[PDB]
């Protein structure tokens, strides 16, 4: 799945 | 139909652990049937129905299939489920893993890529040929026997240690005990909702909406400071482990299949192509931001020792990891006006839901409709139905997971739930979504209030899902958001310059007590305040990106010491003795290994997109609306993403508005 930056 | 919803979403949320188990095997067998029946076939009697077709079907039938039960271990409530669909996950990912090597498919793909003739059918059916026998090379089927058997084991050995890492961080329940007075200058809001202990104090733990704002506004150093231990330490022994196997084990399997690393294994499919690219990217941007790393750490330092003087605390003269968002908070409220706290009340949820859905109502002529008595995997979720605004042709649903719970994915992610492709029968399967984030829960008698920051991750995370909702291709692997890795960020970094533009702004605010909207100088000192922090904030996600290159380039490295070795010389911020922040690293992962530049990278394209078109012809002007669902969203990954790019820009990209965007050059 797609992930945000951390 | 393509103009109805009924039925056109077959998903269920109300399985039982023992069901998830059960529908996990006759899952496999079913599918096991259909590969055995192709691979049954001589090789001289291959077609493109009784192969291609077969294959492309049972693709689409799977990966729904497959939805239901690898979702759950996300977003349900309820531990058993989730342990259960972990378990599925585990086992699927190793039956993707035995159906992916099996040579006898692919001779009778390549043996219909050859004989077929290739004129005769749809480009994406030849895509669709070529991608899979790159795919089969790239799991090794072009070589020997017993490499394939290596390279098979060992892959899947990698797809329990990325679930465990993952499972290990989405489970863990660390929380720490702090009195009133050291969780000084944090508002009532947020410590009147803590659980307390016996002593009267509170409960704090490591999720977003309790770690960030600690380090963000707790003026007590030592609450910070324990806070940031314990936050990169979360599974610190259990996910080196895996770290310490996992990364070896990529090189050796990148090795077997001709790659001199793993990175450069990856950086094969994605827009960037080759590692040398990607380190001429980041080295020359860390360049270009040295000197406002260094300003901006000068500036902090000053702050860190005024507020030390004022407070009489003691001041060692550096910026501790636990300083540098409470500063970079600091900074934003003095050199630009901003109290996130202040400007949350003219986000309450309802009306940022409203406006953005609005948005693209207006920008790329969709139709947004809220259902009402969904069928939904938590009461607090809700369910929209997308319809083209022209033609009435039902396009898609997602759902909105907003508030953290207990067992949910602490992180922002969309999800992919439903391909929108076709179907054996000759219809087109409406594409499904789902949105999850971690917002502010509603509190001291007012609804919930989001601040700047998470409206932008809304408008991010939406970006994802209306990518997912408008792609529309023949198969299932090329639908929704499956393009390059270095590409996928791009819809949702453009959503964003949306959060950054005063008449869009202007519609997505309205005070929650009074409806009275930003005042204009606000609205203009938040837009200005787009680039505040940016030197550090940037270099911060290329020590990330150079870290991520790194553990998949050398060997016999360790991951902590490589952190805190670009910590100091890119951050110029030291990493904590004694903890390990790629051991929290989930992207490592959850598919970006080697590929996490791709966020930088994709800021380049969405930036001169942004600045290119929509802001010179006006950013809510529905004809480039329209030619951006087209060209970007729409083929999904039926095309090349630098192809897409091209024929949205008309040309090649460039630097030039990003830099531009960032005050450089
Ligand atoms: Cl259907
Ligand atoms: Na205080
Ligand atoms: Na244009
Ligand atoms: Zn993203
Ligand atoms: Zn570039």
């Amino acid at each position: 799945f797609l992930r945000r930056i951390r | 139909s393509s103009y109805t919803v009924a039925g056109r979403n077959v998903l269920r949320w109300d399985l039982s652990p023992e069901q998830i188990k059960t529908r996990t095997e006759e899952l496999i067998v079913q599918t096991k049937q259909v590969y055995d029946a192709v691979g049954m076939l001589g090789i001289e009697e291959v077609t493109y129905e009784n192969c291609l077709q077969a294959l492309a079907d049972v693709e689409v039938k799977y990966i729904v299939e497959r939805t239901m039960l690898d979702f759950p271990q996300h977003v349900s409530s309820d531990k058993e489920v989730r342990a259960a669909s972990t378990e599925a996950d585990k086992r699927l990912s190793r039956f993707d893993i035995e159906m992916s090597m099996r040579g006898d498919i692919f001779e009778r793909i390549v043996h219909l890529q050859e004989t077929c003739d290739l004129g005769k059918i749809k480009p994406e059916a030849r895509r669709y040929l070529e991608k899979s026998i790159k795919m089969g090379k790239r799991n090794g089927l072009h070589l020997p026997e017993q490499v394939q058997n290596e390279i098979k084991s060992m892959k899947k050995r990698m797809s329990e240690l990325c679930i465990d890492f993952n499972k290990n961080l989405n489970e863990d329940d660390t929380f720490l005990v702090f009195s009133k007075a050291e969780l000084g200058a944090l508002p009532d809001d947020f410590i009147d909702s803590l659980e307390k202990t016996d002593d009267d104090k509170y409960k704090i733990t490591l999720k977003y909406p309790h770690y960030f704002p600690v380090m963000k506004k707790c003026c007590i150093p030592e609450t910070r400071r324990r806070m940031e231990m314990a936050f990169n330490t979360r599974c610190k022994e259990e996910n080196t482990i895996i770290l310490q196997q996992l990364l070896p084990l990529r090189t050796k399997v990148a090795k077997l299949l001709g790659y001199s690393t793993h990175a450069d294994f990856v950086l094969e499919m994605n827009t960037a192509k080759s590692t040398s690219r990607v380190t001429a990217f980041l080295d020359d941007l860390s360049q270009k931001l040295k000197p406002l790393g260094e300003a901006e750490r000068e500036f902090i330092l000053n702050l860190k020792k005024k507020e030390c003087k004022d407070r009489g605390f003691e001041y060692d003269g550096k910026i501790n990891a636990w300083d540098l968002y409470y500063y970079m908070t600091q900074t934003e409220e003095l050199k630009y006006s901003i109290d996130q706290e202040f400007l949350k009340e003219y986000f309450p949820i309802e009306v940022v839901t409203e406006g953005l859905l609005n948005t693209y109502q207006e920008l790329l002529g969709l139709s947004f409709e809220q259902m009402t008595d969904a069928h939904v995997w938590n009461k607090s979720v809700t369910l929209y139905t997308v319809k083209d605004k022209a033609t009435g042709e039902v396009l898609g649903q997602f759902y909105l997971d907003l508030y953290p719970r207990e067992g949910k994915y602490n992180h922002a992610a969309c999800f992919g739930l439903q391909p929108g492709c076709l179907l054996p029968d000759g219809s087109r399967m409406m594409a499904v979504a789902a949105l999850v984030v971690n917002f502010s829960q509603p509190v001291a008698g007012r609804p919930s209030l989001l601040r700047h920051d998470e409206v932008r991750t809304y408008f991010h995370e939406f970006g994802h899902v209306m990518h997912q909702i408008c792609a529309q291709t023949d198969f299932a692997r090329f639908s929704g958001t499956n393009v390059e890795t270095d590409f996928v960020e791009v819809p949702s970094q453009m959503l964003e310059n949306w959060v950054w533009d005063v008449d869009s702004l202007r519609r997505l605010s309205k005070h929650y007590k009074d409806g009275s909207p930003i005042a204009d100088d606000l609205l203009e000192k938040l837009v200005a305040s787009r680039l505040v922090n940016t030197g550090l904030l940037t270099l911060r996600q290329i020590v990330l990106s150079k870290v991520d290159q790194s553990l998949h380039t050398n060997t016999s490295l360790d991951a902590a010491s490589e952190y805190a070795k670009y910590c100091s010389e890119i951050l110029g911020v030291a990493a904590t003795p004694g903890t390990n922040m790629p051991a929290t690293f989930g992207h490592l992962a959850g598919g970006y290994d080697g590929q996490y530049y791709g966020y930088l990278w994709s800021e380049v394209f969405s930036m001169d997109m942004f600045y290119s078109c929509f802001k010179k012809e006006g950013i809510m002007n529905p004809e480039v609306g329209m030619k951006y669902r087209n060209l970007i969203l729409k083929p999904g990954g039926s095309l090349d993403g630098m192809d897409m790019l091209h024929n949205f820009l008309k040309r090649e990209p460039n630097q030039k508005a990003f830099l531009m965007s960032r005050g450089l050059h």
